[PDB]
């Protein structure tokens, strides 16, 4: 999930809040 | 060759900042 | 007054690097 | 856990594995 | 400003963004 | 003692990060 | 693909250090 | 100036104070 | 062209680290 | 050494701690 | 408690980059 | 040496510069 959808590619602030608990 | 030991150090740092006073997982694996 | 933001980030660091190939959880919540 | 055996006292890598996955 | 608000006391992410330029 | 020197070193990592493809300034002084 | 958002992270840390008890500015732009 | 001079490149700290305030 | 900069600074975090209360030397030069 | 044998593959721990004083 | 894990770890970032291409050694001793 | 003069006073990229090799 984060080790390449965002590994491979910068992210937004937005989608890295999906992954909050 | 090196790539992803380096790769998911730099999304921790801006993962719990993220949340704040919440934590977080991180588990790579399919 | 800041010290608890700063003493969960040197922590993690030396958390994932522990590990190896391997991942794990961070919560600060009792 | 480790917010404050570790964040109120250095600790061996020995104890960090435990925490591992 | 960000030597003193936020250096004596975390700060939220809101209050940071107003730093921007 | 120290603290200042390590104190604005927490706060660029986080702050150029918020901006996200914008920049920002630092200029500790009265 | 990802490159700048690390390739930036990397000369901040090198920035401030330069300087010492003086700040400075970053702004990527053309 | 330094998201390419010294991002395409490591340079040296003369070059890197000269962007000093 | 960057990378080697940026590929002994990844290992001195993890080399004071494995140590522990020791120390160690850097040198890179053939 | 380190700057070769290891910066351009990753290592073990056991092999990083023989560059231990 | 902790300041000395944390206070060697803030030189050694500041020591590389100031000798630049050369390298250092570090050995917390007396 | 940098474990007590540097590490209970921030220091000077002069002085930090004699510890070079
Ligand atoms: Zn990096
Ligand atoms: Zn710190």
């Amino acid at each position: 999930g984060i080790v390449e959808q965002c590994c491979t590619s910068i992210c937004s602030l937005y989608q890295l809040e999906n992954y909050c608990n | 060759f090196v790539n992803q030991h380096l790769c998911g150090s730099h999304l921790v740092e801006a993962l719990y900042l993220v949340c704040g006073e919440r934590g977080f997982f991180y588990t790579p694996k399919t």
